């Protein structure tokens, strides 16, 4: 369960840390996240989930890359909304991180990292 | 007497290799379970050099073979001798156990020695696995990610022994140090059930593909299948050697000269040419827990085989029908093998669907009641009532 | 291991039966022809396995006669199978000789298996 | 005759065997590795070695 | 040791069959033989009886699952093609 | 899937190693590592490959010293503790350009050049797929195809999309020899010298595999002869039955 | 006769470890024997789930 | 310096021991050297570099 | 398998011992008996003659090689003091 900091990972970016093994997603926020996250009505979906029930910590984002095909791996910085793009089967994770279109059923997991003040814990 | 007679040691030469009575009329057939012996020591014989030269942590595996192959003397030499056998030693099993399947080797009083060989079996498919994953390439260390998960699906004992099997949170340098440990072992397992499966055999002796008692008319066994084994182990040699010295990277996949990633995965993920059937079946069923359950249970219906098979004459030699559904089944192995190297696309899921029930109704369904029919058609063919 | 007692039941209602015994006989004529054992100089009664008591019992009560021929018939057969020869075509068995020699000493030991069990496992009417 | 010498110990003819299998791998040798060089005459390192000698 | 459970094999002088009467054999050295004439007029003429009589057995399944292959491969090549997209828009959801 | 996913199908040219009694052309090795030099190692290491094992199959001894000796490696600290930096020698291993993975991306927008020391056993094609690479760039991309910012369309690429873009035009080498430096030629040497960095025993091993294929095949014939002879008592022998009279 | 008798694998413990004749006199030092068979089995283990973290 | 939790000394006491020296992180975004304070699962540092 | 040669040991039944005539045997249940009446008057009266039967033969050697091993460490002792440097001097060359 690692922290690397807080003001070390800047806005437009992200890092892959090889966390506990695991190729997971860091994001750095603005309140420039909530703007657009859910501007898309849910029903149109797999099976849905709202942003309170994804994460209530909302401006420090991480999640995992171990995709439910057999372990695909997203983009970094590009497309059309700005989301993360599979190119194994097809697939955009758009801002928010789901479904556009594609045989991939449903999305992973946000690690389960708790706020204490200070260092958030990854894991 | 005579002295390899009397003697303790000598005495258990003689009575296997030498003086063993043997019916006269079995085939070449019979000669694959000799070459299933050399295999197992040309494998571990090879394997004790290479050991020597080799480094199980997950930064040097991958350069410790190619050390293997450019700086030791005949490295090259060893290791493709080593993976191409391996290849050879599930092709001649392959073999053995269908022959034991079309001459009624497995019936009564044999069935003792057809159980024992089905734990070989399973011993073997585990030591391939484990060898395979000691390279580190890119199919080694994907190949091991979703094996291993699939002991993820068992309920309230699931997420605790796929963390324990991998030593930490993902296949990392733990998994492949003990790998490496567990893989010198089970060949040593391999080498005393085969002295518990000779055993089985000496106290009722071999079969003959007439399917009848050989009591009538046996020779010995020195001069006449030393020298008949002798003719099969100068042709296997030949075609080992072709393949080592000519095509030794014909039967293996490319990606595993790329060394292990764990963030780039390959765009397609297979296992060696003799798993694939088995990855056919697991991906034949839509749940995770069912397609475990499948995939172990295809190797364990082979023991349900003495009690299905309602017939009184012994083998496929005057039996029509059921030589016809033998090489139905056989074909239908090649082509699930065959689906397991395909895309995940149409119309190549519901072929595999149909194909693994084929596999499963063989035992369960055709076997039963084509030999009830059979048993039906002597009996009145003859009698005229 | 099916029973012979149950293979005659079976057979015996297929040929005392008009319709059933002429879609089913000319089928079974063609296939012990395409089975090839009386080629090899061998009746069905040598085919049948005999590592089991019921087969050991019927053996020891068949006369000396018929069982001195039997083992000349498995002997030559493992023989011409040795050599992957068929014999001459005047040395093959004939239908009229292809008969049931060893049935009916089966047909009294299954009967006495079942009989003992029978009452060794019996409860009583009291 | 011939059979009374040749073979008619087999310390006459293991030996022989022994004996004869070492001159065979010399012999053996050397005819190979001037068939291989000289099918592949051109290509060789050494024939390299005398065309860059200037 | 003790005896152990009885078997249907036993050893030379004892081999548990029946008993034999009547029953005569001959036999040839082989060194007063001629050269193996044994390989020609067998590799030829009986090697073709021996395949004609069991050969129909393998090709009838063979060719079954063979033409099942085939078809499967052609029609997987058609979907993937740019006549083949509307169908495999249809048989995939 | 659907062709240009999978890349197109790099045909059959008729390299001078192929057969099995064939040699590498060793005047093409020496004539390829000219063009690695010049063209390939700026943007490519070579990491598996050491120094010592050219000579006698390239180039000189003497020739390979004067390679190593204009690079700098990392000598033991002096009697301080502070580094030191040395020559090159026989021992060492051929230096690559980045010095770490950052900054190898970091020159070639995102992407990762690979190390060239097993690109011919890792690819499906072999050397036919690295010729054909190299001289299948067109010089415009087929009608339709919209193409990313910073990539080049080759179809023998599965995906049709490349970050590399194309080396080699004619005449840019001069070879000591004196053979014409087309975009084929250097293509031809390029592969010829990278396989051989894949497989040093190639020329030995299909030697050893002469001498233990006629060895083998003379004992399997031999076995047959022997067995037949042993058996030709058994084969040959006959039976008759007299049937018992009728009194035991 | 019993199962240990007749059956091929367990014929050979029963002849070896519950059936096997001994002599009535017998010592403790007669005890050696079975110890060095235990000292095997405790070596070969050990080191086994050793190995799994050396190099 | 994680060892010393629950023998010698508190979990935060050990924090601020580690945090006073300097480790070698992994490297920019570049290719160049990065330089980072003390954690738990370091070890603990000696006065000389050879 | 064939028998092997013979040996001087059988099992239960033929054992291979001299024919015996004229011995009787006795015996109680260990069940009847009352519990281990056999620790004390064993580990004083008869462990004293025992210890007294063979003692001899085990601390006359033991004496002989450890009064032997004494004078060999005090003289070595004695040859690396002060006192033993003149000797030390002589006895190496
Ligand atoms: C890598 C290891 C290599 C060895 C593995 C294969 C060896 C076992 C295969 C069994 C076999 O021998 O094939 C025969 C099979 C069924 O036929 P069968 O059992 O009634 O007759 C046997 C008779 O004793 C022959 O032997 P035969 O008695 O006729 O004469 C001796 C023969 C020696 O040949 C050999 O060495 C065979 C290994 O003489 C010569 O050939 C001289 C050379 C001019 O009919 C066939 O021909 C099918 C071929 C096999 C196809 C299945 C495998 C493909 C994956
Ligand atoms: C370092 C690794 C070692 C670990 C293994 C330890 C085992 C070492 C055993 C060595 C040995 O075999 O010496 C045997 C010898 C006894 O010979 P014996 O059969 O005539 O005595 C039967 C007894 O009277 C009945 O004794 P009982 O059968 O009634 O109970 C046995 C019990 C002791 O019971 C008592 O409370 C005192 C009587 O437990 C044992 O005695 C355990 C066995 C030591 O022992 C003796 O008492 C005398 C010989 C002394 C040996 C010393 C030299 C060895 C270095
Ligand atoms: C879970 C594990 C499942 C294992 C299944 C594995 C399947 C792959 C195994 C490949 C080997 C299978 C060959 C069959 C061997 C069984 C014994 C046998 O078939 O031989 C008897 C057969 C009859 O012909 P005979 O003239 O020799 O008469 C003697 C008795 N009637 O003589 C013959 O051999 C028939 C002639 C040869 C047929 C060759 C056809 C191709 C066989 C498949 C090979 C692999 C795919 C090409
Ligand atoms: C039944 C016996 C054996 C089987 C079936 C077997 C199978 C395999 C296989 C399939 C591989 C991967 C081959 C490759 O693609 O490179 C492998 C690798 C390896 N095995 Fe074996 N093996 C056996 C016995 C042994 C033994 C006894 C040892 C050690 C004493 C051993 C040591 C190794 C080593 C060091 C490697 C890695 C080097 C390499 O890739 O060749 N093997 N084994
Ligand atoms: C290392 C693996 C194995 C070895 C070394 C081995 C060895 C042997 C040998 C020497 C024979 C006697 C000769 C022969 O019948 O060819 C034999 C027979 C037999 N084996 Fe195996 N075997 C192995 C694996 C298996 C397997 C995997 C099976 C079945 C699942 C099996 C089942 C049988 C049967 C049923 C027989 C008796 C056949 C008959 O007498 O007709 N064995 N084995
Ligand atoms: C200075 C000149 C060169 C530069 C800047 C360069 C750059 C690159 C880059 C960026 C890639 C990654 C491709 C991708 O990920 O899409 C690549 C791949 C590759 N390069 Fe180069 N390269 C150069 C010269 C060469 C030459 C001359 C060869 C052939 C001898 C070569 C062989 C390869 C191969 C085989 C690949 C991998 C292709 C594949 O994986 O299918 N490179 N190169
Ligand atoms: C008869 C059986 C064995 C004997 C007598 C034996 C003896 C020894 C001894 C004396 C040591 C050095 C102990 C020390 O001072 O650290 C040692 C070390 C070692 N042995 Fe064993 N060994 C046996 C079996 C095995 C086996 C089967 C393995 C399997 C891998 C093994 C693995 C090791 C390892 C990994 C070490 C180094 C770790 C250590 O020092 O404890 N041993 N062995
Ligand atoms: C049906 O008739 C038969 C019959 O035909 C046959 C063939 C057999 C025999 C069949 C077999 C398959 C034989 C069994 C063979 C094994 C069980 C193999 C087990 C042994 C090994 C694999 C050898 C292991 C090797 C070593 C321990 C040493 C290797 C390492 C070395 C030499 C390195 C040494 C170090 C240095 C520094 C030189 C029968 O039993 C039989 O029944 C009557
Ligand atoms: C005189 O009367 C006697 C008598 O008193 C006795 C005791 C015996 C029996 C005596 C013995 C000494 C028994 C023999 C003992 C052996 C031969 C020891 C053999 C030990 C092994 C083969 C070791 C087996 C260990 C394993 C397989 C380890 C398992 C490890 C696992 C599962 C770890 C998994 C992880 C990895 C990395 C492999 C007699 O035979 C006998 O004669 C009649
Ligand atoms: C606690 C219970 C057991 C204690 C001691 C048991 C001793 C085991 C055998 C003793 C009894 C022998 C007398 C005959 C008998 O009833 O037993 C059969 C013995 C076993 O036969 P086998 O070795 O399988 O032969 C099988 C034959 O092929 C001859 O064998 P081979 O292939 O030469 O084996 C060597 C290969 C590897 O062996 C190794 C390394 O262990
Ligand atoms: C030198 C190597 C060691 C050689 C072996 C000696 C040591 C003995 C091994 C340990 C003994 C355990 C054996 C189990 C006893 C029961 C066997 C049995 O029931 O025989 C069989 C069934 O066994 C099996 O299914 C396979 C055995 C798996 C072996 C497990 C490793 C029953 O057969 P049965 O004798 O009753 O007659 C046929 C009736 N249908
Ligand atoms: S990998 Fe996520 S949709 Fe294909």
């Amino acid at each position: 369960k690692v922290e690397v900091n807080l003001a070390a990972i800047p806005l437009g970016k992200n890092v892959v840390v090889k966390w506990q093994g695991k190729p997971v997603f860091i994001r750095h926020r603005t309140p420039h996240e909530i703007q657009e996250a859910n501007s898309v009505d849910m029903s149109a979906l797999k099976d849905p989930q709202t942003d309170a029930d994804r994460v209530k910590d909302p401006q420090w984002l991480i999640m995992l890359g171990i995709c439910t095909h057999l372990g695909c791996v997203p983009i970094g910085e590009a497309g059309d909304f700005g989301g993360w793009f599979c190119p194994c089967h097809g697939s955009h994770y758009d801002i928010s991180g789901r479904i556009r279109k594609g045989p991939a059923p449903l999305n992973l997991e946000i690690p389960a990292y708790e706020f204490d003040g200070d260092k958030v814990i990854v894991g | 007497m005579a002295f390899r007679k009397s003697n303790v040691y000598l005495s258990l030469v003689n009575s296997y290799i030498i003086d063993s009575p043997q019916p006269s009329s079995i085939n070449y057939w019979w000669n694959m379970g000799s070459l299933l012996g050399l295999c197992l020591v040309i494998q571990i014989v090879t394997g004790i050099f290479m050991a020597m030269h080799y480094s199980s942590n997950i930064e040097l595996a991958f350069s410790s073979v190619e050390h293997i192959m450019r700086d030791v003397h005949n490295g090259y030499i060893l290791r493709y001798l080593h993976a191409n056998g391996a290849s050879f030693f599930f092709m001649v099993m392959f073999m053995h156990m269908a022959k034991g399947l079309y001459y009624g080797s497995y019936r009564s009083p044999r069935v003792t020695l057809w159980n024992v060989g089905v734990i070989i079996f399973i011993l073997t498919i585990a030591t391939a696995f484990l060898g395979y994953c000691c390279v580190y390439g890119q199919m080694s260390h994907w190949g091991a990610t979703v094996i291993t998960n699939l002991f993820s699906a068992i309920p309230f004992v699931g997420n605790d022994i796929v963390s324990w099997l991998w030593g930490g949170f993902s296949v990392s340098n733990p998994t492949i140090q003990r790998f490496f440990a567990l893989h010198y072992l089970v060949p040593f397992i391999i080498a005393a059930m085969v002295i518990m499966h000779l055993m089985a055999l000496h106290i009722h002796g071999s079969s003959n593909p007439l399917g009848i008692t050989g009591n009538l008319d046996r020779i010995p066994m020195h001069s006449y299948f030393i020298f008949k084994d002798l003719v099969t182990v100068f042709l296997f040699m030949l075609i080992l050697a072709l393949f080592v010295f000519y095509s030794p990277n014909t039967l293996g996949h490319p990606d595993n000269y790329i060394p292990g990633n764990p963030l780039v995965t390959p765009a397609s993920i297979v296992p060696e040419w003799y798993l694939l059937p088995f990855y056919a079946i697991l991906r034949s069923i839509p749940d995770k827990l069912l397609g475990v359950i499948t995939m172990f249970a295809a190797i364990l219906v082979l023991l349900v085989l003495p009690f299905t098979d309602r017939s009184v004459v012994r083998g496929n030699t005057f039996k029509v029908l059921s030589k016809f559904f033998f090489f139905i089944f056989v074909f239908n192995f090649v082509l699930l093998g065959q689906i397991g190297a395909c895309h995940v696309e149409v119309p190549y899921v519901l072929m595999g669907q149909i194909a693994t029930f084929i596999y499963f109704a063989y035992f369960l369904i055709i076997v039963p009641v084509i030999s009830t029919i059979e048993n039906v058609l002597f009996y009145i063919g003859r009698v005229n009532k | 291991p099916q029973s012979f007692t149950s293979i005659a039941r079976i057979g015996d209602y297929i040929l005392k039966s008009p319709v059933l015994s002429k879609l089913c006989v000319p089928v079974a004529n063609q296939f012990i022809n395409l089975a090839g054992y009386k080629k090899l100089g061998l009746k069905f009664d040598d085919l049948i396995a005999e590592e089991n008591p019921i087969m050991q019992t019927a053996l020891r009560r068949l006369p000396e006669d018929e069982s001195y021929a039997r083992a000349y018939r498995i002997i030559r057969a493992h023989q011409t199978e040795l050599t992957h020869h068929l014999l001459p075509r005047n040395e093959w068995i004939k239908a009229q000789e292809d008969v049931p020699y060893l049935l009916p000493y089966i047909l009294e030991a299954e009967a006495a298996a079942k009989e003992k069990d029978e009452l060794d496992n019996i409860e009583v009417s009291k | 005759s011939l059979y009374k010498t040749f073979f008619k110990r087999n310390a006459v003819f293991v030996g022989t065997i022994f004996a004869g299998a070492f001159v065979f791998q010399t012999v053996f040798d050397t005819a190979i590795t001037s068939w291989y060089e000289n099918h592949n005459k051109g290509k060789l390192w050494k024939d390299v070695k005398a065309r860059i000698a200037a | 040791g003790p005896p152990s459970g009885k078997t249907y094999m036993g050893w030379w002088g004892h081999m548990g069959g029946p008993k034999q009467k009547g029953i005569t054999s001959y036999a040839v050295s082989p060194y007063a033989q001629k050269p193996l004439q044994g390989i020609f007029h067998n590799a030829v003429f009986n090697s073709f009886r021996r395949f004609k009589s069991q050969f129909l057995y393998v090709l009838i399944p063979a060719g079954i699952y063979w033409y099942w292959w085939k078809n499967g491969n052609e029609y997987n090549e058609f979907l993937y093609s740019k006549a083949g997209r509307e169908e495999l828009e249809r048989v995939n959801v | 899937m659907t062709a240009a996913e999978h890349g197109l199908h790099a045909p059959a040219y008729a390299w001078s190693h192929n057969g099995p009694f064939e040699t590498f052309d060793h005047a093409s090795i020496r004539r390829g590592y000219q063009v690695y030099r010049e063209v390939c190692a700026a943007c490519h290491s070579l990491d598996r490959v050491a120094w010592r094992t050219l000579v006698g199959v390239s180039h000189t001894n003497e020739e390979v010293r004067n390679m190593a000796e204009e690079f700098e490696y990392d000598d033991e600290p002096d009697e301080q503790g502070n580094p030191k930096k040395r020559p090159g020698k026989l021992s060492d291993y051929i230096p690559g350009p980045y010095p770490n993975e950052q900054a190898a991306r970091a020159a070639n927008q995102g992407a990762l050049p690979p190390d060239l020391s097993l690109i011919v056993k890792a690819r499906h094609g072999g050397c036919d797929y690295i010729f054909s690479l190299l001289t299948g760039y067109p010089d415009e991309p087929p009608a339709g195809v919209a193409l990313p910012p910073g990539s080049n369309y080759n179809p023998y690429f599965p995906g049709g999309s490349i970050a590399m873009a194309r080396v080699l035009f004619d005449d840019m080498v001069e070879y000591e020899d004196g053979t014409p430096a087309t975009t084929s030629q250097m293509a031809k040497d390029v592969t010829t010298f990278l396989n051989w960095c894949a497989e040093p025993e190639h020329d030995e091993r299909k030697r050893l595999g002469l001498k233990t294929v006629i060895i083998l095949s003379s004992l399997y014939l031999l076995s047959i002869w022997v067995k037949k002879f042993k058996w030709a008592g058994i084969k040959t022998r006959k039976f008759v039955f007299n049937p018992p009279k009728p009194r035991k």
